[PDB]
């Protein structure tokens, strides 16, 4: 073999794709839909069909496209404009029932079989049948769906099915049984007969093999009564954890209603009814509810709603507001809810305890609507906050419980500080202001405060966001008492858990001026660190030791505060922290680049002010004495010279010569080649040379650098690797390797002299993608995710980074192949050097003809042809695409919210073994890249030339555009959750260096890229007065990726033509 | 050189601007034009020098000195200079730049100063002035035409089409046409309403020329007002009746095999004073003369090591 099959499939697939290469033909697109419906890859193949719709109209009528689109509601409403302009025509009527019994249009799919029933068509009156009778079933109609079934073979499946059905109603029960079992059988025939190249039939072979096994339970309904709640609840079970499209689940409902009327399930068919709304057919839902109801499309629609079945009525109040009649539905809500609080205090006479309860809790979900309706039906003033807050609060009474209910409360209230202080901040742009306002904002600071506790409690693993937004109500408000008390109560409260989630928004406020807030911040962070410290010892240690005083002092203070309590943990991880630093920059390797910045500064700049503040801490640096061999050998070579290179600058320093100063060049340079000579050779670094200490190290209790989580058994570092490999690059980064406690191996990037906070915050950011996307049901349908990695900061300028395995850059894959291949590697940048010797300076209208040119002289393939040449299989190789475009694509669209830029072939990865593509540098964060001098970004994210062609063929209208959507269908309904972690370290203290470098108060800035991510967000984000829907948004996204004037403009090294 | 009858000029990424004899494709001088690719040439009415738009600069050889170097130089402007055109009366010259200004030059006195900038949000593709000397065009990369008035200082702007970038927009002689071209491969022709000498000069709309699938490049008319050419990246300039606006004759440059990926755009052309031949300027780094009836290559200008994107032509007693 069953695997053997699709192996065939799939090896096919690759040379039926690469025929396509050569010339895109409808015989080639035939085989090819076809061939991915076989691999059962459904989306795929509907790009498929995409790319056959924009290049062949040529199946031809609109209305055939509609249908082959799946797109019933669009096919219908083409065929009636195809027949009304038309005639007759024989096949045009098939298509427009098909649709008619898809839309679960019985009403009209009967009417048209009898109304038109010449149909001196011999086949029109074969295929004819089949339909007009399930439509006679659902319509009750039983005589018309015996006529329509003694028309029907009883060769045919579908034959001997509606038989079984017949037989079910009119009690023929060992009629329907032997039916039942020949229309398996004649199924189970025609499952081979189309070996294959067949429909969503092996699919919907599931939905017919499913109705039998339910057909069948229908008849143990009708004689055994004992189990009357046996086979409902299977049925139930079998329903909400089913995932079955709209459609299919009409059919499964009409064989389960020859025995249940839907008054007795109730249940059932508002959860259908439920999903009919959210898949969006609400002109089907209505229907149901309808039924349900036993009144009116509310035809009498002056009228009340009846009240008669509480839970259906809010089904349909919500049907209609996600219908259009949406002032209309806020309407109903008022008045049911006044007329359920009635129902409530009045009718309960004791002995009725369930009722009001569950009474109560419907009563909660209204207000929680009324709220959310009222925000968007006049948004957020002075006549409204008090009303929401009003509604929110009765939904805090009726639920207690419910993370929702006090969800909404702390967020109005929260927004309600927003708006005041918004408000107030225009007042200002044109004394009893203040204290109106303090007593404003106070007012709905503590409520919110409140509010946020609570619902963290009742959310617990899934609270971030509401986390969050605690501590900006924390952090920026400067402690009035009020506030103050309500943070230390919730804190009481809330589990320690909660708060590791958090824990570097925290530190980056260790130092913070405010008395009152700091003092929490410390306790809390104590106790944080007396139940799991390992969650705080890395990060404090940073900390400790910092040039900012109050930083680093207060920092000690809770690591003294965990000696009471870890000590030799504090000690180990102390220690660890420290070697490694030392090991990252070596005493050489400073020197290096002191003597080049202090020679740009005199020689360069006239400039001894700065270049003594170059040398002197390099010098105090070693003053301390040599600690490690490494530091002695060099001592030797290099000491001497040097500490008498400063007796020369010290010797200008009181005689202003510059003879004086020129004797201490003499010397610098000396030392200078040296060292330089010897750069090249640090290929290597052993670790009894380096730091003895760290070799020292033996079963430590410490934990390997970012493995600790709760829940998982702690991970230490047993042993360290007594060699560490020198990367030989610009920041020769080493690849230390540790061992675990359990046995298995850890290797990281020890890297020099990046700031790696940034990259952390981004690993933070996708945690909680990560999360967003694996509730989704449809991303976790597909598996998306974003691979992250460890990142675990030693200092300003030091951190470790998780080494992923399996992984090459996107540029050592392309370098190979092009060697093996004997294809110069710089090949497309020395053609358009060659056509354009001052390329760079050229008029965009010239640029993309060198570019163009290039791309026209050079293989896209690479690539692509490489990852099929790696493959060991076929079906390894597909899966392995799969994986990549769907990786690709997520990214695609979570970088272009984090305005991820900077992504040239050395800046992403693709795992091997997956396939799955990785992003690392988190530098160029937010519109930054682009808003750079020299050699902007006009792109959003990589969507290169070869990227393209690796995926599929109908690539970007298969796969990738789908994932598009559904992944950033996902980011706007989560935008606040987003928005509150981007948030958190735009306004982050110790964070907001990276947008002042647009120069090579920040209050307002910040503002801007906030409000850039809301726009993107909220579709805002092309045309300010457009709110572009995510389809349109993706459309227009990819537009921005590909456009060859985009592309050219990119700074070479980038590789837009990879 | 500028002593024989016929001026022709020839330049681009190859760092010289060469001189050619129209008649038998002799290239006469050539001159060193280093550390910029040429954007745009242009012959002063005057017939005294010839001017180079390039990178933040407009370099100016001579014509009567026949040897030597720049005359003038223009600098202090950052991003290219895209277009250039000059007035009747010898002293004035117009560029449209990258840094989204039309500038006014002075050339008879000192200032790498300009008279007079006029700011656009967009990157300025082409420059050109209204025959009567008191209006310039002005066509920008946001796809909005300006038409500013040299006296009242006036601007007024006419987007057509445009979200698209509008490419270069010419004016016929008699000034009874203006064309504009955009990056679609759109040429629009507007009738014009000679409001002048106390002015209105309105622009009517006519047609709109499917002239190319791909960029077009440039547009001009004869000195006829008979024709109007079009330079595209379909390597293609399509000569249209002004009578019709049909296509009277195409010059291409298009391999004989589809497997070829095509070796040059058609980047510039200039129609000879009688408007009877064409020259045109191609990135395969020759020029060429075509006969604008029979559509022949009556010449091939070769000489350059690198692209063309350049013509000047001049015809004048
Ligand atoms: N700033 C950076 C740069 C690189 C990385 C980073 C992180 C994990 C990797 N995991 C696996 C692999 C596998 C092959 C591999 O080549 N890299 C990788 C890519 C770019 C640069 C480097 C560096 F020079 F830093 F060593 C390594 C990597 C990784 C690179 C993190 N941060």
């Amino acid at each position: 073999e069953r695997a053997a099959k699709c192996r065939a499939y799939a090896k096919a697939l690759h040379y039926k794709e690469l025929e396509f290469q050569k010339g895109p033909t409808p015989a080639i697109l035939e085989s090819l839909i076809s061939i991915n419906n076989k691999l059962q890859q459904p989306e795929a193949a509907a790009g498929v069909l995409e790319y056959a719709m924009k290049h062949f109209g040529e199946l031809e009528i609109q209305a055939t496209w509609y249908e082959k689109l799946h797109e019933w509601e669009d096919a219908l409403v083409a065929y009636d404009k195809k027949m009304d302009t038309n005639k007759d025509d024989p096949e045009l009527m098939l298509g427009r029932m098909r649709c008619l019994e898809a839309l679960g249009e019985w009403g009209q799919l009967h009417q048209q079989c009898c109304e038109k029933w010449t149909l001196v068509n011999d086949e029109t009156q074969a295929k004819m049948a089949r339909m007009a009778a399930a439509a006679a079933w659902g319509l009750g109609q039983w005589d018309s769906m015996e006529e329509y079934t003694c028309m029907i073979p009883r060769d045919t499946h579908d034959g001997a099915f509606y038989r079984a059905v017949l037989a079910l109603h009119q009690d023929l029960f060992s009629l329907a049984q032997q039916c039942i079992d020949k229309a398996r059988d004649l199924l189970d025939a025609e499952l081979t007969a189309m070996a294959g190249e067949s429909y969503s039939r092996a699919y919907g072979a599931m939905v017919s093999c499913h109705m039998l096994s339910e057909l069948e339970e229908v008849i143990q309904y009708k004689l055994v009564p004992e189990r009357r709640e046996i086979i409902r609840q299977i049925w139930w079970e079998r329903l909400q954890g089913c995932q079955r499209i709209v459609e299919d689940w009409q059919k499964i409902l009409m064989v389960r209603s020859l025995v249940v009327s839907p008054h007795e399930d109730m249940r059932t068919w508002l959860k259908y009814a439920s999903l009919c709304g959210k898949s969006g057919r609400l002109a089907l839902a209505h229907k149901t509810l309808v039924l349900l109801l036993g009144v009116d499309p509310s035809r009498q629609l002056d009228h009340p709603l009846p009240t008669v079945h509480p839970q259906v009525t809010y089904a349909y109040m919500k049907n209609m507001w996600k219908s259009a009649r949406k002032i209309d539905a806020f309407q109903h809500m008022q008045h049911f809810v006044q007329t359920m609080q009635q129902q409530a205090q009045h009718a309960i006479a004791t002995e009725d305890q369930q009722h009001k309860q569950e009474l109560h809790k419907l009563m909660a979900r209204c207000f929680l609507k009324l709220g959310e309706w009222q925000l968007n039906l006049q948004g957020i003033n002075e006549s409204t906050i008090p009303k929401v807050l009003q509604y929110y609060s009765a939904a805090t009474e009726h639920d207690r419980s419910w993370y929702k209910a006090w969800h909404a409360w702390a967020v109005m209230n929260f927004e309600a500080v927003l708006h005041y202080k918004h408000q107030n901040q225009a007042r200002d742009e044109k004394k009893k202001v203040t204290e109106d306002l303090s007593k404003t904002l106070l007012m709905y600071t503590v409520p919110a405060v409140q509010g946020f506790f609570r619902s963290i409690s009742l959310s617990r693993g899934n609270n971030l966001q509401d986390t969050l937004r605690v501590l900006t109500l924390w952090f920026d408000y400067g402690h009035w008492p009020d506030v103050n008390e309500a943070l230390v109560e919730g804190v009481k409260a809330i589990q320690i858990d909660t708060w590791l989630q958090v824990i570097p928004q925290l530190i980056a406020r260790i130092d913070t001026p405010r008395p009152l807030v700091g003092r929490l911040i410390h306790q809390l962070l104590t106790d944080i660190g007396r139940y799991h410290p390992q969650a705080l010892i890395y990060p404090l240690t940073v900390a400790s030791k910092s040039t900012t005083t109050a930083r680093h002092n207060a920092a000690n203070k809770i690591l003294k505060n965990m000696c009471e309590h870890s000590n030799t943990l504090v000690q180990q991880a102390m220690m660890v922290s420290e070697e490694l630093i030392r090991v990252a920059i070596l005493w050489h390797e400073m020197w290096h680049e002191g003597l080049e910045e202090a020679s740009r500064l005199y020689f360069g700049e006239r400039n001894v002010k700065g270049m003594f503040e170059v040398l002197e801490p390099l010098h105090a640096m070693m003053e301390r004495g040599p600690q490690t061999l490494k530091e002695t050998s060099f001592n030797q070579a290099y000491g001497r010279d040097l500490m008498e290179a400063q007796e020369w600058c010290r010797k200008y320093m009181k005689s202003g010569n510059v003879k004086d100063l020129t004797q201490a060049w003499d010397l610098y340079y000396h030392v200078f080649r040296r060292i330089s000579k010897q750069l090249p050779q640090l290929t290597s670094l052993e670790l009894q040379y380096v730091s003895p200490k760290l070799l020292m190290c033996r079963d430590l209790e410490l934990a390997v650098p970012g493995t600790y989580d709760p829940n998982q058994p702690i991970i230490r570092i047993q042993s360290i690797a007594p060699s560490l490999q020198v990367i030989t690059s610009k920041q020769r980064p080493r690849k230390l390797t540790l061992m675990g406690s359990n046995g298995h191996e850890f290797v990281f990037l020890l890297k020099g002299h990046e700031d790696l906070r940034q990259d952390e915050r981004v690993m933070q950011l996708f945690g909680l993608v990560n999360t967003l996307l694996a509730n989704d049901p449809t991303s976790l349908r597909k598996n998306l995710s974003i691979q992250r990695y460890a990142v675990i900061p030693l200092s300003t300028n030091s951190g470790l980074i998780g080494w992923v395995p399996h992984c090459d850059t996107l540029h050592a894959l392309i370098r190979d192949y092009r060697e093996k291949k004997k294809i110069l590697l710089n090949i497309e940048h020395r053609i358009m050097l060659r056509m354009a010797p001052d390329y760079d300076h050229l008029t965009l209208m010239q640029k993309v003809e060198v570019f163009e040119h290039a791309v026209n002289n050079t293989a896209g393939d690479d690539l692509a042809k490489l990852l099929w040449l790696k493959s060991p299989s076929s079906e390894v190789w597909f899966d392995r695409r799969t994986n990549y475009t769907r990786s690709l694509a997520v990214m695609s669209m979570v970088g272009y919210i984090l305005g991820l830029g900077d992504r040239h072939p050395s800046n992403l990865m693709l795992d091997r073994l997956s396939g799955k593509i990785l992003h690392i540098d988190f530098g160029d964060c937010f519109e930054v890249a682009m808003t750079r001098e020299k050699f902007p970004e006009k792109i959003p994210f990589r969507l290169t030339r070869m990227l393209t062609n690796a995926m599929e063929v109908t690539g970007l209208d298969g796969n990738y555009r789908i994932t598009c959507h559904t992944v950033m269908e996902v980011l706007r309904e989560h935008k606040d959750s987003v928005m509150a972690v981007l948030e958190a370290f735009v306004y982050d203290p110790l964070l907001n260096w990276r947008l002042m470098d647009t120069n090579t108060a920040l209050n307002k800035k910040a503002i801007q890229i906030i409000n850039r991510v809301r726009d993107k967000l909220t579709g805002r984000d092309f045309s300010h007065d457009d709110t572009l829907d995510v389809p349109t948004q993706v459309e227009l996204l990819i537009k921005q990726a590909t456009s060859h004037e985009n592309l050219c403009q990119c700074y070479i090294g980038w590789c837009p033509f990879w | 050189v500028g002593s024989d009858p016929v001026i022709l000029a020839t330049a681009g990424y190859d760092h010289t601007v060469r001189f050619w004899q129209a008649h038998s494709g002799i290239c006469t001088r050539t001159v060193q034009h280093q550390d910029s690719q040429v954007n745009a040439l242009e012959v002063t009415p005057d017939r005294s020098m010839i001017a180079a738009a390039g990178y933040q600069h407009i370099r100016m050889y001579d014509l009567n000195s026949n040897n030597p170097n720049p005359i003038i130089s223009y600098d202090g402007v950052n991003k290219n200079i895209a277009s250039v055109g000059f007035h009747e009366d010898g002293r004035w010259m117009y560029t449209g730049g990258e840094d989204c200004t039309a500038r006014i030059w002075d050339l008879r006195s000192r200032n790498l100063q300009c008279q007079r900038i006029f700011q656009v949000n967009a990157p300025i593709n082409c420059v050109c002035l209204h025959p009567n000397q008191a209006e310039l065009i002005v066509g920008d990369q946001s796809g909005a035409i300006h038409i500013w008035d040299l006296k009242t200082d006036h601007n007024e702007q006419l987007i057509p089409e445009p979200e698209v970038s509008i490419t270069s927009a010419h004016i016929d002689p008699d000034a009874s046409y203006m064309a504009a071209v955009n990056s679609t491969g759109n040429c629009y022709v507007w009738n014009l309403t000679g409001g002048i000498g106390d002015e209105v000069t309105q622009l009517i709309p006519k047609t709109k020329i499917p002239a190319h699938t791909r960029y077009a490049l440039q547009c001009r008319f004869s000195p006829d007002s008979t024709l109007l050419a079009t330079c595209s990246a379909d390597q293609t300039c399509k000569i249209w009746r002004t009578s019709n606006f049909s296509l009277m004759t195409e010059l291409s440059i298009k391999s004989g095999n589809p497997g070829e990926s095509s070796r040059g755009w058609m980047w510039g052309c200039a129609f000879s004073g009688d408007s009877q031949y064409i020259v045109t300027a191609s990135s395969d780094n020759l020029a060429r003369l075509w006969c604008v009836e029979t559509g022949e290559i009556k010449r091939e200008y070769g000489g350059h090591q690198k692209a063309v994107v350049c013509l000047a032509f001049n015809d004048s007693v």
